[PDB]
């Protein structure tokens, strides 16, 4: 699978589990939202793939938009 | 701001106990 | 708040009234964490399903009140918002995760006997004080009853913290690590709960060790109000501390 809550996944999953496409990890706004948070300078925010810069018990996610809560989980299989 | 935080002028500072304060304090020791 | 009482006066000086400007209507509560910033439930500001969405303008804050009703012309301060900080990863589409919000008031407040800030918990307090058994104190002006009703004054109730498992089987919603649940077990023969309108109010605890009051949570959600075997959820204020500062010493 994808172990410690995909806390180390360099896949290209680039789509919410609702099938919404991840907006660019480095997007204009994915950079707005991403600003007062605590991303681990270990989870490397690649393009617009799902990642867990967070710790997110849940898993990998990604922005899906601009305003808060415009984020979603990706579907991997963890162990 | 707060440094002087969480100290009630009409209680901790007058040295008064609010009428339930204590149900809480004992909940830790008990 | 369900099944508690009249707050003594000047008992919870950090309590704040989140009030919609017009219609002059009460929304929720908040806390005073310093002299320009207040702390609340984000859902109190933005929750689309209820087609609820306010701007630093729809709202007004009232610091220092007793009464749910009267305008305390000489004790309470009607203050205005400068900016709103709604947690970015607030999950309002799922289980309201990180139901947290920060509001910066335009010009600072002057503390009175009636107005004083609470303390955000530190790593050790948070640590020694958040355990199944310990009791916190909830405060509000909302619904007195699940259904059938508003306090005329501040209501206070003290409920104990409940084990994650019990919390976790209390319901069908995803309980996370940024929430805790407090309330009486059924077989415990005691009751009390926060209810609709309480959200944002602080869930505080007093230190044995130093005797200061520490805000440990915010009223987040819950199903029913004082339903048996159902516990109420509160935001883990600590678990969200980092953000709380990245925004305050930032902007
Ligand atoms: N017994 C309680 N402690 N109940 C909750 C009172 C607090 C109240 N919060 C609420 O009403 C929140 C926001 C939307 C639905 N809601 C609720 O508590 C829903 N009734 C439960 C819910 C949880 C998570 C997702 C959806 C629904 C508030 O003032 C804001």
């Amino acid at each position: 699978c994808v172990p410690d809550r995909g806390q180390q996944y360099q896949g290209r999953l680039a789509v919410t589990t609702h099938g919404l496409p991840c907006l660019a990890w480095a997007s204009a706004q994915a950079k707005a939202l991403s600003k007062h948070q605590d991303f681990n300078s270990a989870v490397q925010l690649v393009e617009n793939f799902c990642r867990n810069p967070d710790g997110d018990e849940e898993g990998v996610w990604c922005y899906v938009a601009g305003k808060p809560g415009d984020f979603g989980y990706c579907d991997l299989n963890y162990c | 701001g707060e440094a002087d935080c969480g100290l009630r002028p009409l209680f901790e500072k007058k040295s008064l106990e609010d009428k339930t304060e204590r149900e809480l304090l004992e909940s830790y020791i008990d | 708040i369900v099944e508690g009482s009249d707050a003594e006066i000047g008992m919870s000086p950090w309590q704040v009234m989140l009030f919609r400007k017009s219609p002059q209507e009460l929304l929720c509560g908040a806390s005073l964490i310093s002299d320009r910033w207040v702390l609340t439930a984000a859902h109190c500001l933005l929750y689309p399903p209820w087609d609820k969405n306010f701007t630093e303008n729809d709202l007004l804050v009232r610091i220092g009140k007793h009464s749910r009703t009267r305008y305390e012309r000489n004790i309470e301060k009607i203050s205005m918002l400068e900016k709103i900080y709604i947690h970015p990863r607030y999950n309002w589409r799922e289980n309201l995760d990180r139901d947290i919000a920060l509001m910066k008031l335009k010009k600072p407040v002057a503390f009175s006997d009636y107005i004083h800030p609470v303390c955000l918990p530190d790593r050790e307090t948070a640590a020694s004080l958040l355990q199944a058994g310990y009791k916190g104190r909830v405060t509000g002006w909302g619904n007195l009853k699940e259904t059938w009703g508003q306090p005329s004054v501040l209501q206070v109730v003290n409920l104990p913290i409940v084990e994650r498992p019990v919390c976790k089987d209390s319901t069908r919603i995803r309980i996370t690590d940024n929430m805790f649940c407090a309330g009486y077990k059924p077989d415990e023969g005691k009751r009390g709960d926060a209810c609709e309108g309480d959200s944002g109010g602080p869930f505080v605890m007093k230190s044995p060790f130093n005797n200061r009051w520490y805000q440990m949570g915010i009223v987040s959600w819950g199903e029913g109000c004082d339903r048996d075997g159902k516990y109420g959820f509160y935001t883990h204020v600590f678990r969200l501390k980092k953000w709380i500062q990245k925004v305050i010493d930032q902007f």
